[PDB]
């Protein structure tokens, strides 16, 4: 047969039935929101149906010089989508998805709508344009109302203008993609024609659940990593090794002494302290035990010295003799730590607890390079708004808290051409990791 | 300030705010972080030292016992120089990895600052002071104290604060004027009804300070029982009851010596004695009772047939002097008002009030009693 299929201020229409269509005694048609264009499409052609179909106005692509060089889970993503070209590519911050998407918007050459949900976000994602496509796009939002073949809006002026653009973008890019299937923009997304979409967030799950509309409105996931993923050894762009150090002769003898006290009074009652069950166990204990209580205090003041041994202060002195011309940053979690590297060699320290005006200062005498190595905390005080470093020394910590990871992830990204991150632990010390 | 109200620690219940006091259970806690202040210590290393203790116990008040116990230290004086300026001076020779070299950049910057450096380098640092003298509290103690500051804490949001009267009834309103606080009196039961913190938009710092300086005495009484009401939230606003009475484990610990001064009612009982001669000033009158509301006046001055009362009004709102001379049109007598300006937002005018500066200009009394002698 001979079905006409024809796009209508954020619907299409249809000669004879697709599923997904349901008749419109209104306008005389089957029908449906014009996002189900791709899906009926291709259930008549796979049935060898003519379709005559003017659904998609689409602007002209623009002019474009492609500058983008992608790192390699950046291109496996790219290689995900293309499969489908209706999904959603799971990321986190800082991880480049704004890269991955123009990289796939120069593959394409269709033209693009790229969909945002603040005003800064406009003005970023313009500027990567420029820098990365080498193009000045078209803004819609914060006032402004310029319409290009490649062009950035609001989720709002989107679901505003959607009847009007619906069928001018073939290729719909959602940033921020989480936001789509909330209570105004999930019928927007319904009344593009866009057959190919492609949504970028690194908080795909909703505590409302909505994202379990995610198909409809975009796609699915179609490749997801974590930040834990995208720092192992082989994908992260910076070394990662560990130098071992022995306490010293009292400290060791402290130490073991502290883990005895601990053991015997552990086997003393029959309780044990391998997981973090057995740990709730012996806090609960100490509320009225005095005990159990020096016991926990036991572990803490053990793992205290672990953490915090002096033999990490003589290591650090090596390292900054080997590394005399790189850009350090030595973190700490205690801030009293903190303060022994500062006096041990006469280095700027920055605290959770330091006045806005000092951090200010010496983060930006860091940058500009009066300042060759610093010394921070990180208990209370993420390590955010830091610059780029060549170097991390890590100290001690319970591990690295994944915002920890994250935020080293972006100083060292900056760092060069490839960059290291020094963890210094202590040898003999028991491991006190708790599951 | 009492506490601050980040670890103000209180429930709900129907219209009640009830007070999450310490009790002996808080002993065992009470004196492992009173052992954790000795001379010669950290702040810092005791920031260090309780963390288990923070997952032992309610850390709200593991954070108040450690807040109280750093109010009751002595530490060093502060710098001569700035410390700041230590620290820029000497972190400018980069980092230094030779021991002897060290040495000489900081005797280097000791020179030209003139000042031991390393003493002082972090000193306006809290987690780098180190205590002199420790405190001398009982485990019992800070349990009493951190409980009357959990009060006050709680007290400086109540809108109204009504204190009833045991024994020495005269002798609260005595501090409660040299306090110059903003009260009505009244006699159906016989009890003070304190206007709190909230009335004020502009100094309720400096009037909840003293405030809370009138609770120590209430306390200290055989009998005592208050009820304030508290008000939460910005733009819903509800009240609640605060109902306490008799509660024996409180404890001040503030000395908080001088701070309320008869300055004002004195002198002015001078002046008048001196310069007029045609008045008999009595002072401390007996309170006037009309429909059961009590008027303490601070004087009464008398001249042959004409009878007129004095109150000086240390802290005021256009709405207090508004209600209190509202009220004091039904009190049968002439009566003259004397406000403060500094201790208010409008600057007040009125038929039957005198604002004074820092003293009372007994110029304008003297000017007044005859304007309406004739
Ligand atoms: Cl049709
Ligand atoms: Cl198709
Ligand atoms: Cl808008
Ligand atoms: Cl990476
Ligand atoms: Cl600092
Ligand atoms: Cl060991
Ligand atoms: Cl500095
Ligand atoms: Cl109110
Ligand atoms: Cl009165
Ligand atoms: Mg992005």
């Amino acid at each position: 047969g001979s079905v006409y299929l024809r796009y209508f201020k954020g619907l299409i229409l249809s000669d004879a039935y697709a599923p997904g269509l349901k008749w419109s005694d209104e306008l005389k048609a089957y029908s449906a929101l014009a996002f189900k264009y791709r899906d009926v499409r291709k259930y008549f052609l796979e049935k060898e149906i003519e379709v005559e179909e003017n659904v998609i106005d689409s602007l002209p692509f623009p002019l474009i010089k492609d500058k983008i060089e992608l790192r390699d889970y950046q291109a496996e993503a790219v290689k995900a989508w293309l499969k489908e070209k209706r999904g959603i590519i799971v990321l986190p911050t800082g991880a480049g998805k704004t890269q991955v998407a123009l990289k796939i918007v120069s593959i394409m050459k269709v033209a693009t709508l790229i969909v945002v949900p603040t005003i800064d976000l406009i003005t970023q994602w313009k500027e990567r344009i420029n820098k990365y496509l080498d193009f000045d796009p078209g803004i819609i939002g914060g006032g402004e109302d310029s319409l290009k073949g490649i062009t950035v809006i609001t989720y709002d002026s989107a679901y505003t203008r959607a009847e009007e653009l619906g069928n001018k973008f073939p290729l719909l890019i959602f940033d921020e993609v989480h936001h789509l299937p909330s209570e105004g923009y999930s019928i927007m997304a319904q009344l593009f024609a866009s057959p190919y979409r492609l949504g970028l967030t690194a908080t795909p799950e909703r505590d409302d659940g909505k994202h379990e509309l995610y198909p409809i409105l975009v796609g699915p996931i179609v490749y997801r990593k974590s930040v834990e993923e995208l720092a192992g050894k082989y994908i992260a762009k910076y070394k990662i090794k560990k130098l071992y150090v022995s306490l010293t002769n009292e400290e060791k003898k402290r130490y073991d002494g502290l883990r005895k006290k601990l053991k015997d009074f552990l086997s003393s009652r029959g309780l044990k302290l391998q997981n973090l069950d057995d740990f709730h166990r012996l806090v609960k204990l100490a509320a009225k035990d005095k005990e159990a209580r020096e016991a926990l205090l036991a572990w803490h003041e053990s793992l205290n010295i672990a953490v915090n041994s002096q033999s990490k202060i003589e290591k650090l002195r090596e390292i900054l003799q080997e590394y005399k011309n790189e850009k350090i940053i030595v973190f700490t979690r205690d801030t009293q730590m903190a303060y022994r590297i500062s006096k041990t060699f006469l280095i700027p320290v920055v605290t959770y607890k330091t006045d806005k005006d000092e951090r200010e200062e010496i983060l930006q005498k860091f940058r500009d390079g009066e300042y060759r190595v610093i010394v921070a905390s990180t208990v209370f005080d993420e390590g955010v708004d830091v610059p780029d470093a060549t170097l991390a020394i890590v100290m001690g910590g319970y591990g690295t808290k994944r915002q920890f990871l994250q935020r080293l992830g972006r100083i060292l990204r900056k760092k060069d051409k490839e960059a290291l991150l020094i963890e210094i632990v202590t040898k003999g010390t028991a491991d006190y990791r708790l599951s | 300030m009492g506490l601050p109200w980040e670890l103000a620690r209180f429930s709900i219940v129907k219209d009640e705010v009830l007070p999450h006091f310490a009790t002996n259970e808080d002993l065992d806690l009470a004196n492992e972080i009173i052992s954790l202040f000795k001379a010669g210590k950290k702040l810092g290393e005791i920031d260090e030292e309780i963390e288990y203790l923070e997952k032992i116990y309610d850390h709200k008040l593991v954070r108040a016992f450690v807040k109280l116990l750093t109010r009751l230290c002595e530490f060093e004086l502060d710098s001569p120089i700035p410390p700041i300026q230590i620290r820029r001076e000497l972190f400018k020779y980069g980092p230094v990895l030779d021991e002897k070299e060290r040495e000489d950049i900081i005797q280097k910057v000791s020179k030209k600052l003139g000042a031991d450096i390393m003493r002082f380098v972090f000193s306006d640092l809290d987690e780098e002071k180190k205590i002199i003298k420790a405190p001398t509290i009982s485990a019992e103690d800070l349990i009493r104290w951190y409980n009357l500051s959990l009060l006050q804490t709680l007290l400086f949001k109540a809108y109204k604060l009504t204190v009833y009267v045991s024994s020495n009834w005269k002798e609260i309103i005595r501090r409660a004027k040299w306090l110059g606080l903003m009260y009505f009196a009244y006699d159906k039961p016989l009890r003070f009804e304190f206007l709190g913190p909230a009335t004020l938009v502009k100094l309720t710092e400096k009037y909840g300070r003293n405030l809370a300086v009138l609770l120590q005495f209430i306390i200290s009484s055989q009998n005592w029982k208050i009820e304030a009401e508290l008000v939460l939230g910005k733009k819903f606003k509800r009240v609640y009851k605060l109902k306490l009475a008799n509660f024996k484990e409180l404890k001040e610990l503030v000395i908080d010596e001088k701070r309320f001064d008869s300055s004002v009612e004195e002198k002015f009982y001078k002046d008048f004695t001196n310069v007029i001669k045609g008045w008999k000033i009595i002072r401390e009158p007996e309170p006037l009772v009309v429909d059961n509301r009590v008027f303490i006046p601070d004087f009464l001055v008398e001249k042959g047939n004409l009878k007129v009362y004095v109150e000086i009004v240390g802290f005021w709102t256009k709405e207090y002097i508004k209600e209190k001379l509202d009220k004091l049109k039904k009190v049968k007598y002439p009566i003259l008002i004397l406000l403060n300006e500094e201790l208010g937002k409008e600057k007040f005018n009125g038929m039957n009030v005198i604002t004074y500066k820092r003293k009372i200009d007994i110029s304008l009394v003297y000017k007044w009693l005859r304007e309406l002698e004739n």
